[PDB]
């Protein structure tokens, strides 16, 4: 679908300034990626509610277009996650 | 709804049960869903069996948060709550960052509501435009328990003297009926009370001093216009930005909404300060 | 008068300047009149037609605060006095022929009628006692509009116009005033269309294929009628 | 609405201001325009597209108005704000 | 009459006693004026 | 009412302390903006 | 900038940073006196 949906679960009781820097680090692990043309970040953003909480963020890596990647969504995704699954601050993940 | 400080227990308990309390039963219902959070912000969604009339639903819908209104706590209320209906297929998001760092996202989001939102929901198509990113400009006099408390003051004090020197009035008019003969003239009064700056806020005054000096509001708080929701922040690419999110209304045209909104967005383009762009990160009608 | 009712003059133009920067409202009462006097002087649609006047005379009422503290009375008491004596206060309702009507408190009429009569009326300080309110108010003069009219969100002037059929339809006077409007312009300030205007301004014209294709049906039933694709041209070029 | 004493400048920031901002984004407006008046009456007047529902406009924007209520100025609340479908069909005028 | 839409009716008459709130006294209006659709058919009764 | 009385107390007035001691308040949270420095932590505080 | 916004009153963030904090906010009693509300007041770490 020419992103990809990815976002952090930090400690219960977290401030959002902790949430700004982990999806931060995510946004740039994103950028570093290929075929990952921009990194669409909202921090404090619960995905499932669409709702604002302070210990959680999200944001998606909006592909190129096909044409110029050469990698598909899934391995992008395999990618990014295997880069933020070192962070240890909190619980980050990327889907399709 | 919106619950200034509120628990999303209190929130629930006294916003969220008396509103589903009364929405309950609405007429082609499938469920509806509340969540309360610690921003002060309650959001329920009512979903409706497929094939119900959107329109038809929003009204009842508001029908029964009318009757709810009365019992609501009275600040929930004086905000007021908004009921709409959702338009649930995204035709593009567009986002305004400042790559360098002079614009903040709380800049950017008041410069859409401003200037771009109301001119792109008034083009052929859409159904409804969503700000994500910061929230809108809001007078936020800061102030210090410390100091208030050192002249003798309650914060309750400060309320009422913003309260009671922040208003319009109807000043009326000079030579108006009833009049034993024909006047020769009408003229409006005008008696302006509101303050428009944050210096004039800071210029409110508390009370007098044994000094006989006037205590001012500034003397005790911070005056600033920041923003009025501290909850959500928005970047593109790292650089603070805010995201609008555009859905179109059905039985549009999503390929020509699309290049219509992009280029309206081209033509608000030389409006623009510098240090200010925008971008279109994502766009879903390329499938079709 | 109109042919109908709601829509406007006959053939002509709405037009409505608006403000989108701030520029104040002799700005636009300036614009508005420049605008008028280029109207006039293109030879064929006479002096437009407007509500907007910048020109109304009225008085500001500025209160000193430092005074108002200084004398002891209290700044909502002095827009009290001024509200109810000048402008009216709604009190209740009451019921009478079987109906429910309001009742309101103001000054009487010659109590409200000069500079005089404002400094006169009377609000109580901390110690107690009536004070004039004169002494803590500073009525100057001032020229605004009235009423004051906004057109999509922005302050705005209404101009509509008479025509001339007979030397500029309204299509390119359309244009022609977009120019004009490009010419007498600052920044921050544009102009916009309504009533008729806003259709012909934004019509997705479909007259020129319904023409086609109604030309289209009428010689392929007579192709059909007549065996040929050249005996139905016959009577469709006979008709010009 | 009604601002008794209310001169056009107080009407329009402080009436005609937070309507309008309730009104837009109500769906199938074309235009709309405010006329505040010496007599301490504003006149709202929205048009809509041509074909459009008038009851289902007027339901939609007297259900904004009603949610914009709150942030007038209390005389203006208590007098009550009014919507109404305006009819273009003049049949008769009588005169006493 | 018989045929017609419940819900056109419903939101006329919603509208027209929103248009005549302001002619009411005002410790009505500030009760607000509900109008909804309905039959008084009791079409069932459930007994505890 | 001879009891409300007898204690020189009167309706109005025992209305209002129940209005004044059965009421939702809402108290805001700790560690919250603005922030000379950034926060770890947001705390919400409920008072009932 | 030709809209309305609201103006809100709150402490500044570095005051409501902590428990005391809370408990040195002060106001005033009947003899006209600023009071701490600590001394009132029980303020318990929960969870929700
Ligand atoms: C990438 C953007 C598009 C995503 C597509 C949306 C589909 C998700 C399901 C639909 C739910 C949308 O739900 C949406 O919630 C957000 C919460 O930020 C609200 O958005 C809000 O953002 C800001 C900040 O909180 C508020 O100040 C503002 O008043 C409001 O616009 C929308 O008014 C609501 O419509
Ligand atoms: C001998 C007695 C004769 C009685 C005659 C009564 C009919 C008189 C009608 C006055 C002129 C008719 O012309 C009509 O004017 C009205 C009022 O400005 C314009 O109406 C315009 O403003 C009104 C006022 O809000 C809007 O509701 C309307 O949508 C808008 O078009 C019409 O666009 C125009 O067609």
């Amino acid at each position: 679908k020419l992103y990809l949906i990815g976002g952090v679960k930090m400690p219960e009781g977290s401030s959002l300034a902790r949430t700004d820097a982990v999806i931060r680090k995510m946004s740039e692990i994103g950028m570093n990626t290929e075929g990952v043309d921009y990194a669409v970040a909202f921090p404090g953003l619960n995905a499932l509610q669409f709702t604002n909480t302070p210990n959680t963020g999200t944001v998606f890596f909006g592909l190129k277009p096909f044409d110029q990647r050469k990698h598909t969504a899934a391995e992008i995704n395999a990618e990014i996650n295997a880069k933020i699954a070192q962070i240890q601050q909190g619980f980050g993940f990327s889907i399709l | 709804a919106e619950y200034p400080g509120a628990n999303p227990k209190v929130i629930a308990e006294t916003v969220a049960t008396p509103l589903e309390e009364a929405i309950n039963g609405v007429e082609n219902m499938m469920y509806m869903k509340s969540v309360a959070g610690s921003d002060g912000v309650l959001v329920t969604t009512v979903t409706f069996r497929p094939g119900t009339d959107p329109d038809q639903a929003q009204v009842q819908v508001q029908n029964r948060v009318a009757q709810a209104e009365a019992r609501l706590p009275e600040d929930v209320r004086r905000l007021g709550i908004t009921t709409q209906k959702q338009s649930p297929t995204l035709t593009l998001v567009v986002h305004l960052f400042s790559p360098n760092g002079k614009y903040d996202s709380l800049y950017m989001r008041n410069y859409a509501t401003l200037k771009v939102k109301d001119e792109l929901a008034r083009l052929p198509g859409v159904g409804q435009i969503q700000i994500f990113g910061s929230g809108e400009y809001a007078m936020r006099v800061w102030l210090d328990p410390n100091k208030v408390a050192a002249r003798g003051l309650t914060a309750s004090d400060v309320v009422t003297a913003m309260q009671e020197q922040n208003v319009q009035v109807s000043a009326g008019q000079l030579g108006a009926e009833p009049l034993p003969q024909e006047s020769d003239f009408l003229i409006s009064i005008n008696a302006q009370g509101r303050l428009h700056t944050e210096e004039e806020f800071g210029n409110i005054i508390l009370k007098t001093a044994q000094d006989g000096s006037l205590v001012r509001l500034r003397d005790v708080a911070r005056i600033e216009m920041g923003s009025g929701s501290y909850a959500l922040r928005s970047q593109l690419n790292n650089k603070d930005a805010v995201g609008i999110g555009i859905f179109q209304s059905p039985g549009a045209n999503a390929i020509d909404l699309s290049n219509a909104v992009r280029a309206k967005m081209a033509e608000l383009a030389t409006r623009f300060p510098e240090d200010m762009q925008w971008a279109a990160p994502y766009d879903p009608t390329v499938f079709v | 008068p109109p042919p109908i009712l709601g829509l406007g003059q006959g053939s002509g133009y709405s037009l409505y300047i608006q403000d989108r920067g701030g520029l104040g409202y002799g700005a636009l009462q300036s614009a508005v009149n420049a605008m008028s006097g280029a109207i006039m002087q293109t030879p064929g649609m006479h002096f437009p037609i407007s509500t907007y006047q910048a020109n109304v005379p009225q008085l500001d009422v500025q209160v000193d605060r430092d005074k108002a503290k200084a004398q002891g009375v209290s700044l909502t008491e002095l827009f009290g006095t001024l509200q109810t004596y000048l402008g009216s206060s709604y009190v209740n309702d009451f019921n009478q022929f079987g109906r429910t009507w309001r009742v309101m408190a103001q000054a009487d009429g010659p109590y409200r009628e000069s500079v005089e009569d404002i400094a006169n009326l009377r609000t109580r300080n901390n110690q107690g006692e009536m004070v004039p309110i004169g002494s803590m108010v500073n009525i100057s003069t001032t020229y605004g509009p009235d009423p004051v009219i906004r057109y999509n969100g922005y302050p705005a002037a209404d101009l509509i116009g008479d025509a001339d059929p007979r030397v500029l339809s309204s299509s390119q006077a359309m244009t022609h005033l977009e120019e004009l409007s490009k010419q007498i312009l600052p920044n921050g300030m544009n102009i916009e269309w309504t009533d008729l205007s806003f259709q012909q301004a934004t019509q997705g014209n479909t007259a020129l294929i319904v023409f086609p294709v109604a030309v289209l049906l009428a010689f392929l039933v007579l192709a059909a009628l007549y065996e040929s694709w050249t005996l139905p041209l016959a009577v469709i070029l006979i008709v010009p």
